[PDB]
RNA sequence: UAUUGACGACCCCGAUUGG
């Protein structure tokens, strides 16, 4: 690694990023590809013609994800869910799937579940000394926006097939 | 749109010794701008401002983007340098004016748009030149660029970026959200002034059997009835028209009196703009409409005129009847005016 | 008269032309043949309006209070929508188009048996997997009742008084017991006299009880053995429990699967229904004091399946000589399910549009969406510019301090059967005097259609004038101030369970607005102007308290300000911006009026227009009901006493003559005591 | 054979297109 007093360490942080957003975004596609992933990081899932839940059910949840800039924005995300949780009729429609509500609910806390879910070995994406926990504090907000951004849009395809 | 300020000239006689050492220690002579704009008119090229002055009628507004928490429909804002104001985006007037355009046009060719996917919905006679057409190279470029504009619209009220967040994060309508809209309407003294401004109000759905509400059919708007606009700019350039018809200068006539047909039936209200047009909003009144024709085609010179007949009949009546005849003329033979 | 009826919707299977199901005309061009332009309508009232405006609302001990809505210019503000689904609704009527608006209604309702019902349960059991009777040294009778005045199928076990004890025995314990034979006017039943448990010696035989008061000893006692069927002290007078008497004679049934889903479906109920009551707290229902909730609605689901060993009882006939197990219910007066989910005996005509192709009128008219799907279409209608003309038009009682209070604006129940089912898909109320199970029985049963609240005819002059009065007590005229909430003990009943208003609009104010409408059919814009030119003392209902009487409307067409053309006439106003005349709709919109009636008759084969079911039935609402019969909810007495304990006229129905809500047009007003 | 008494509020956004 970089000293991080040595000058170039600002222009090495550049870089690290720019190689971290590509490979999230990538492995995040590659996990949306899968339709047992997507029911094992949110429990979305088809079940004959339908999907768990409505599409209309993700699109709101999705146009609520991003107020999620910035790590502190968790209050509106948590706070959303439990203004639907609160709503017995709309926790229902949340039913079959797998345990959707609380996967995102840790999620959009557990700082460190959106790396375990993503599952980057980061090492030969960073070169800076201590830029992987300077990168996963900065980027996790676009790491989640990614995911499941690419979670909803891959589900919709499948649900296309089976409809 | 893009404005320039603030403009400095540095001169550098790079030709000579205190030139050269200027530049590289000294940062140049400073020149004035105001001598050289002096020494020369600015040539605009040719084109029409129209200006239309207006007020929500009933409420307008643009969906945000996404739902609230307190209220499940707010109004779309922007922000304006240090603050945010309500907008209606230029793309939705434009769509709804080209909506307009392109219904009077089929109407008068009685043609169908009910069997043709969107695409060939929009490429009709016209308004494939006034508000352009898709880039599509066929064995030729179908596709050119619109030669009318629109300008986004902004709410003469504004608010800091922190009031309005103070709106979009309330939860309870009896509650927060009431200190919020009298912050955020500047009346934090006077409810009643704040929901004369912004007026929150609650929809339901009533089942045919049973009445009352039909189950999570329970919903709410924040109404802005009393939001005043600036008035909207709609921007044509007459010289992209000109080349699209290859110079013939009396061949813009006929665009130029759809155009007016349009901005009739808009000050008629017959337009409605933006969210929820059949459900109680969106009906705008028109004040007045301004017409600013520079380096006009001197057949056109008549257009520089302000306007308060929705009918237009403050424009001359000999140059609406020359109009009038050049438009029956097309009617009668609807060709693709841009094919010289 | 009840405040609310239905006009019958009407299968539409095989209506043709307009009225029937049609791709939409679209909005891309105005059609030759179709109507496109500008109506100018005048509102003005007739009873007060109510408009709420929620946003201001004030909560006091969680009372509600509402001011009227104002708009921008101070004046009272009616929301379009508001106007909207007014007509809408009265369109979906007179053009009998595809119900716009239906919720869950997907299971089946619940409803109570009558304590008569009681009689004919049998003590039961499962065993593994076949249902098991105990009716014992009884013998079941052919109605199911215990047979020739035999005693009662199960023993009763005195619990919450003159105990017999052993510690108390509980549902579980399989025990051994001595009982005595015991009368009580009409029937006998065995008295339990002295228990073990079962492992236990009984010990020696009791011998002639205390006559209990009417609970009269008879000293014929006997050995018996099973199961303490105990629940709860589930009602006030509740003296005894019940004990299953294996000991005796038994019959048996194979356990259909059936009586699985009734039972589960029905524990369902019990559980979830009281779920709040439960959750906060609550010992007991609500609905009466001292009695504690029954055994299996706080039990968990365990008692929801149907497991091995667990007990019911269970409801029986004799049918050929074969005893027949109808259902499974854990107490002898129980709550049950009707067969049929309500949104099944809806035809499939009528429900909520599901494709682009089957969009009826309305939905094509006011444009629909899909609610399960890809599918949605923009209305071909915008009311706007809505104004009032008037300036003082807000009825503030006198300061701004005062608020009226009103009525009780309950939800809407429609297990009440007699009133929301119909006997018919075409409608038909169902017959008097018939159980409640006869209701959503069978799937040629229907549903009474469109609600409607016929306009309160006939009210007395000044009827709204100086309303804040407690005037409830004094039958003006005939007709008691019904609206306003009565005083008790002198004071206002500011309660939970109703809002109150710092005013309304005053009658006769006036409103106007205008409707855009495009490619309408004469068909359809004549179904639209004759709801525009109904005749006099017509009205249409508008706002909140409609069943009060409130929103009451008159609409009627300003012909002048009115503008229409076909496709053609715009092509001719399109085709120069030099000003053009207009042709004169007036000569033809009686004419559009009589090509809609003539849509109506040819459809729906009916000899006249006015004598359609729904039309009829509609304009009976509009007009509202003439036999000068008050209109008010509901109750056991002509004064509203403020308790307004609505219910006991039910009760009394359900006891008495069972009368049916009336056929619409039939005009029928309910007796006082529908005994 | 039909008696036992009187209370209580509810819905909180739903469906769809996401290039």
């Amino acid at each position: 690694p970089l000293p991080t007093n040595h000058p170039t360490q600002d222009y090495a942080r550049l870089i690290e990023k720019a190689a971290w957003r590509e490979a999230i975004q990538n492995k995040a596609l590659a996990l949306a590809s899968s339709r047992a992933k997507r029911e094992e990081i949110l429990g979305i899932k088809i079940m004959g013609k339908d999907s768990q839940p409505t599409m209309t059910q993700l699109g709101g949840f999705r146009s609520v994800l991003k107020r999620l800039h910035s790590r502190n924005n968790r209050d509106i995300v948590t706070g959303y869910l439990t203004a639907l949780e609160q709503v017995s009729n709309r926790k229902e429609k949340w039913s079959n799937t797998s345990q959707g509500l609380t996967k995102i609910r840790n999620l959009v806390t557990q700082e460190n579940l959106i790396w375990n879910h993503l599952d980057i070995d980061f090492s030969p994406l960073t070169i800076t000394q201590n830029g992987v926990n300077q990168l996963k504090s900065e980027l996790w907000a676009e790491a989640v926006r990614t995911l499941v951004d690419a979670i909803i849009r891959g589900h919709k395809r499948d649900l296309e097939k089976a409809q | 749109r893009i404005k320039l300020d603030d403009l400095k000239l540095k001169s550098f006689a790079l030709d000579k010794p205190e030139g050269i050492f200027s530049a590289l220690l000294d940062q140049g002579k400073k020149l004035d701008w105001n001598q050289l704009k002096a020494n020369v008119t600015y040539q605009s090229p040719p084109y029409l401002g129209i200006s239309i002055t207006w007020n929500p009628k009933d409420p307008v507004m643009v969906k945000a983007e996404g739902d609230g928490l307190a209220i499940d429909i707010l109004p779309l804002v922007s922000q304006v340098g240090s603050d945010v104001r309500f907008v209606i985006p230029g793309s939705s007037i434009k769509g709804i004016l080209r909506t307009q355009a392109e219904r009077i046009i089929r109407t008068i060719c009685q043609s169908n748009g009910s069997e043709k996917n969107f695409l060939e919905q929009l490429r009709i006679n016209l308004v494939n030149e006034l508000f352009g057409s898709a880039s599509l190279s066929q064995k030729i470029d179908l596709g050119k660029i619109g030669a009318l504009a629109v300008n986004d619209c902004f709410s003469s009220l504004s608010m800091t970026p922190d009031q309005w967040k103070a709106v979009e994060n309330a939860t309870e309508m009896t509650g927060n959200l009431q200190p919020a809209l009298k912050q955020a309407t500047g009346y934090p003294n006077n409810i009643s002034q704040a929901y004369k401004v912004l007026q929150p109000a609650m929809h339901v759905a009533v089942d045919r059997w049973t009445g009352g509400a039909a189950e999570g059919m329970l919903y709410s708007v924040l109404e802005p009835i009393g939001v005043t606009w600036e008035p909207i700019q709609v921007h044509l350039d007459i010289a992209r028209l000109k080349n699209y018809y290859h110079g013939k200068e009396e061949k813009l006539k006929p665009a130029i009196a759809l155009l007016l047909l349009v901005l009739r039936d808009l000050a008629n209200k017959k337009i409605p703009v933006g969210y929820g047009t059949n459900r109680g909003m969106g009906t705008i009144t028109v004040s007045q409409i301004t017409l600013n024709g520079k380096a006009l085609p001197t057949e056109l010179e008549p257009l520089n005129k302000t306007m308060t007949c929705p009918n237009l009949t403050d424009l001359d009546e000999a140059f609406r009847q020359d109009l009038s005849t050049a438009w029956k003329e097309w009617i009668a033979d609807p060709i693709d005016l841009c094919q010289q | 008269h009840n405040p609310y009826n239905f006009v019958p919707a009407l299968p539409r299977d095989g209506i043709t032309g307009d009225l029937g199901d049609c791709a939409p005309a679209g909005h891309s061009y105005y059609h030759g043949d179709k109507y496109s332009g500008r109506i100018a309508v005048k509102l003005t009232t007739v009873t007060p309006l109510l408009i709420p405006d929620a946003s201001k609302e004030e909560i006091n001990n969680n009372h509600k209070t509402y001011p009227v809505r104002i708009g921008k210019d101070g004046k009272p503000y009616l929301p379009p929508t508001s106007i909207k689904g007014m007509l809408r609704s009265a369109y979906e009527a007179v053009t009998n188009s595809r119900l716009a608006v239906f919720e869950d209604h997907d299971s089946r309702l619940a409803y109570r048996m009558p304590a008569t019902m009681g009689l004919q349960m049998v003590p039961a059991r499962i065993e593994g997997d076949n249902i098991v009777l105990y009716p014992g040294t009884s013998r079941i009778g052919n109605n199911g009742r215990p047979a020739n005045n035999d005693p009662m199928y199960a023993a009763w076990l005195p619990y919450y008084q003159n105990r017999i004890a052993y510690q108390m025995a509980e549902h579980g314990d399989h025990v051994r017991f001595w009982a005595e034979r015991y009368t009580r006017g009409n029937f006998c039943y065995w008295r339990v006299r002295q228990i073990a448990r079962h492992n236990q010696n009984l010990g020696n035989r009791p011998e002639r009880g205390r006559n209990y008061g009417q609970h009269h000893s008879t000293g014929v006692i006997e050995q018996f053995e099973g199961f303490v069927y105990k629940t709860n002290k589930n009602i006030g007078n509740k003296h005894d429990e019940r004990v299953f008497i294996i000991d005796r004679e038994s019959i048996e049934i194979p356990l259909s699967r059936d009586l699985r889903r009734k039972w589960r479906e029905l524990i369902t109920s019990y559980q979830e229904i009281h779920k709040k009551e439960v959750d906060r707290g609550d010992t007991g229902p609500s609905a009466v004091n001292g009695a504690v909730w029954s055994r299996q609605i706080i039990a968990d689901e365990s008692e929801r399946n149907l497991s091995d060993g667990t007990l019911c009882y269970a409801h029986v006939k004799k049918e050929d000589g074969q005893y027949k197990i109808l259902n499974l219910y854990p107490v002898m007066i129980t709550r049950g399910l009707y067969e049929i989910a309500p949104v099944d005996l809806l035809d499939e005509t009528l429900k909520p549009a599901t494709d682009k192709k089957q969009l009826s009128p309305a939905d094509r008219v006011f444009g629909w969406v899909n609610q399960r799907g890809n599918g949605c279409y923009k209305g071909q209608l915008r009311i706007h510019s809505v104004t009032c003309q008037h300036d003082d038009a807000i009825d503030d009682f006198g300061n701004q301090n005062f608020s009226v209070p009103l009525a009780i604006l309950g939800q809407p129940k429609p297990e009440q059967a007699r009133f929301y089912c119909a006997d018919d898909r075409k409608g038909i109320p169902l017959e008097d005097g018939y159980d409640r199970d006869d209701g959503y029985s069978d799937s040629e049963q229907g549903l009474r259609g469109r609600k409607v609240y016929p306009h309160h005819k006939g009210l007395p002059n000044g009827y709204w004038s100086n309303p804040t009065e407690d005037r409830s007590q004094q039958a003006i005229q005939g007709h008691y101030q019904e609206y306003r909430r009565p005083k008790k003990d002198g004071l206002e009943q500011r309660d939970d369970q109703n809002r109150s208003v710092k005013g309304w609009v005053k009658p006769l104010t006036e409103f106007t607005f205008e409707i855009d409408v495009t490619n309408l059919s004469e068909v359809e814009l004549g179904a639209l102007l004759w709801l525009l030119t109904l005749p006099d003392l017509h009205f249409h209902r508008l706002g909140g308290g409609k069943p009060l009487g409130f929103g009451s409307v008159r609409l009627d067409i300003d012909p002048d300000k009115t503008d229409l053309r076909n496709g053609a006439g715009w092509r001719d106003y399109y085709g120069s911006l030099l000003e053009t005349s207009q042709p004169d709709f007036t000569t033809l919109i009686s004419q559009w009026i009589n090509a809609f009636q003539t849509a109506v008759k040819e459809e729906y084969g009916s000899s006249s227009f006015d004598q359609v079911t729904f039309i009829k039935a509609s304009g009976q609402s509009l007009q509202g009901f003439h036999d000068n019969a008050s209109i008010h909810y509901p109750r056991s007495t002509p004064e509203p006493k403020p308790d307004g304990e609505a219910f006991k006229w039910f009760v009394a129905n359900e006891k008495g003559r069972r009368l049916a809500l009336p056929a619409l047009e039939k005009s029928q007003s309910f007796p006082i005591k529908p005994s």
